[PDB]
RNA sequence: CGGUAAUACGGAGGGCGCGAGCGUUACCCGGAUUCACUGGGCGUAAAGGGCGUGUAGGCGGCCUGGGGCGUCCCAUGUGAAAGACCACGGCUCAACCGUGGGGGAGCGUGGGAUACGCUCAGGCUAGACGGUGGGAGAGGGUGGUGGAAUUCCCGGAGUAGCGGUGAA
RNA sequence: AAACCGGAUUAGAUACCCGGGUAGUCCACGCCCUAAACGAUGCGCGCUAGGUCUCUGGGUCUCCUGGGGGCCGAAGCUAACGCGU
C-alpha cells in the first residue's frame, strides 16, 4: 500500500541524486509539501513545484548539486549528502525543546513537526516548542 | 566554413550498442539508427574550439590519439600539419601514467638515430644489424609521434574514447584535460570538452579533426590550404 | 616456553614498576557494537519457518472538519537528610568535617498548542476488490482409452548353446 | 530391488562386478510429517541505467506496451565469491 509516505519522499530523493537525475516526481501530499518548502528555503534542493501525471498530484522536486570534479570520476559532490528518517511507523520518535538534537555541528539540519507547524531545529529551538522528530538532512 | 558541411556526411552512427549516458546528445532512432542532435554538436564545438584556441595561443602541446582502423593516418597528418605529438598504432600501458620510463625508450630510440648517421656506419658483429636495427624497427613504429612529448601534455584529443579508454583513464588520472570526438559508443562524463560526432566514418575525423588543426596554427598565424589529408579518401 | 648454547625453567649480576606495602585468588562493571534502544545480524561464516491459509496482534493512501488520548509548551506542587557536583570555610595539609549554591528525570494540579500519531464525522479514487471481453499452461480430482517394451503362457518353425565379464 | 541366497574379486571383501530374490516399488483407504523440503535467499509495497535471448497477452505490429523465464552486467552493495528492475 506504501507505509511510509515520507520514508518514501525521502528515499525517492535520495534514490535520484545518487544518480543524479533533474527532477524527481512523487505523489503528492500537504505535509510532504511542508517539508520540502524546509529542503528549498534551507537550500538543499533548487526547489518543487505541483504537477500532474497520469492526472494525479505529484510534486516535481528539482535537485542540486555541486561542480563538475576534479579528476578520475568527475561525479558533483552532492548537496544532500545524507537524508534519514529518525521516526517511522513502526516506531515513532518525540523530542522536548530541550532534547531536539544538533545536526552535525550545525551545518546540517533536522526537520521536526510541532504543533506550531514544521520546522528545522533552529527555527523548532527559536520558538520554544518541540514535536515528532522527522528526519536529518545534511 | 561549419554548419551544413557537418550534415555534408557526419552526424550521427551507431545503433542498440549506446550509452544512455549519451541521450543528452541525440536526436532520434529514425530508421533504426542513432542520429545526433546536431544542433548541440555545433554548440559543443564552440566550447571545445574555445577551449583549444586559448590552449593553443597560451602555447600549449595537445596530444592526439587515434590507434583506430581508419582514423590512423588522418591523425599522423593533422598532428604533424601542426607539429603535436601523436600515438599511432598503439596506446601503451602508462605512456602519461609511466611517463618517466616510457621516455627511456624515446631517450634510447634516438641513440640509434646516431648509429644509422655513425663511425658505426658498416660495422658491429654483423648479426647485431638486425638485433639491433630490428630494436629501431619496434622504436620507430610506435614511438614516432610521441617522441616530441617531453613533458605531459596540457591535453590529449582522441578519436574515440571508448575505443581509447586506457588514455583517457590516465589522463583524468593526471588532470589531463580530455579532448575528444565521441558518438553513442561513449560515456561523455569523463570527456571534458567533448566533440558529439561520430568516431567512424573518415570524412567525419577529417572534417572535424582538420579544422581543430587549423585554430591550432591559426592560433598562431600563417593558416594553410585544405589539408595534406583526402587519404585514398574512399 | 623446556629434546645440550633457553633474554620464557632455577640461580646470579644487572634492569623495569610500585612502595609500608607489593602480589595472588574470588567476585562486579569495562573493553564486549559479543543480546546491538543508543548500537548487530541470517546466499556460501551461526541464523528464513518445508509451503500455505489466515486468529489475536503490529502496521496503514489522499482531502476536510470536530475532539485533544498520545505528543509539545507555560505555571505550579512534589522530588527529606546524607551522598554527588561548585564555591568558601575548620582540623598545620589531606583524608574527614562545616556552611552556602546549583542541578534533577518521574509523578500531581492549573492553563495553553494541534503539525504528526490516535479517535469521531464527512469526502476522493492513485492501494485492494469486483464487471465485461479475450488468453497461455505437465495446476488438481474422476472415469475412460492408445501404442512401444519387458515377463510369462499357447502355436509355429528351428539346433546347441545362450547369458554374463576385466577375465570368469 | 534393501534384506537374503549364490558366483567372482580380494591379504580379507559382511562391497564395489555377476546370477537369483522377499519386503517395497503399484492401487484404495487410514497413519507418519521428515529432507541438500535449496535460489541453502520469508511476505508485501515504493524507488534506482541499459543490452541480449525467451514464453505468453495487447497496440497504430521497424517496433511499442503488460506479465513470466534467462544471461551480461549503470549506480550501489559484499569479507570476498558474487548480487545487480
Ligand atoms: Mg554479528
Ligand atoms: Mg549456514
Amino acid at each position: 500500500m506504501l507505509t511510509d509516505p515520507i520514508a518514501d519522499m525521502l528515499t525517492r530523493i535520495r534514490n535520484a541524486t545518487r544518480v543524479y537525475k533533474e527532477s524527481t516526481d512523487v505523489p503528492a501530499s500537504r505535509f510532504k509539501e511542508e517539508i520540502l518548502r524546509i529542503l528549498a528555503r534551507e537550500g538543499f534542493i533548487k526547489g518543487y513545484e505541483r504537477v500532474d501525471v497520469d492526472g494525479k498530484p505529484y510534486l516535481r522536486v528539482y535537485l542540486k548539486y555541486g561542480p563538475r570534479r576534479q579528476g578520475p570520476d568527475p561525479r558533483p559532490e552532492q548537496v544532500i549528502h545524507h537524508i534519514r528518517r529518525i521516526s517511522k511507523p513502526g516506531r515513532r520518535v518525540y523530542v522536548g525543546v530541550k532534547e531536539i538534537p544538533r545536526v552535525r555541528r550545525g551545518l546540517g539540519i533536522a526537520i521536526l513537526s510541532t504543533s506550531k507547524g514544521v520546522l528545522t531545529d533552529r527555527e523548532a529551538r527559536k520558538l520554544g516548542v518541540g514535536g515528532e522528530l522527522i528526519c536529518e538532512v545534511w | 566554413v561549419k554548419e551544413l558541411l557537418e550534415a555534408g556526411v557526419h552526424f550521427g552512427h551507431e545503433r542498440k550498442r549506446w550509452n544512455p549516458k549519451f541521450a543528452r546528445y541525440i536526436y532520434a532512432e529514425r530508421n533504426g539508427i542513432h542520429i545526433i542532435d546536431l544542433q548541440k554538436t555545433m554548440e559543443e564545438l564552440e566550447r571545445t574550439f574555445r577551449f583549444i584556441e586559448d590552449l593553443a595561443m597560451r602555447g600549449g602541446t595537445i596530444l592526439f590519439v587515434g590507434t583506430k582502423k581508419q582514423a590512423q593516418d588522418i591523425v599522423r597528418m593533422e598532428a604533424e600539419r601542426a607539429g603535436m605529438p601523436y600515438v599511432n598504432q598503439r596506446w601503451l600501458g602508462g605512456m602519461l601514467t609511466n611517463f618517466k620510463t616510457i621516455s627511456q625508450r624515446v631517450h634510447r630510440l634516438e641513440e640509434l638515430e646516431a648509429l644509422f648517421a655513425s663511425p658505426e656506419i658498416e660495422e658491429r658483429p654483423k648479426k647485431e644489424q638486425v638485433r639491433l636495427k630490428h630494436e629501431l624497427e619496434r622504436l620507430q613504429k610506435y614511438l614516432s609521434g610521441f617522441r616530441l612529448l617531453k613533458r605531459l601534455p596540457d591535453a590529449i584529443f582522441v578519436v574515440d574514447p571508448t575505443k581509447e579508454a586506457i588514455a583517457v583513464r590516465e589522463a583524468r588520472k593526471l588532470f589531463i584535460p580530455v579532448i575528444a570526438l565521441a558518438d553513442t559508443d561513449s560515456d561523455p562524463d569523463l570527456v571534458d570538452y567533448i566533440i558529439p560526432g561520430n568516431d567512424d566514418a573518415i570524412r567525419s575525423i577529417q572534417l572535424i579533426l582538420s579544422r581543430a588543426v587549423d585554430l591550432i596554427i591559426q592560433a598562431r598565424g600563417g593558416v594553410v590550404e585544405p589539408s595534406p589529408s583526402y587519404a585514398l579518401v574512399q
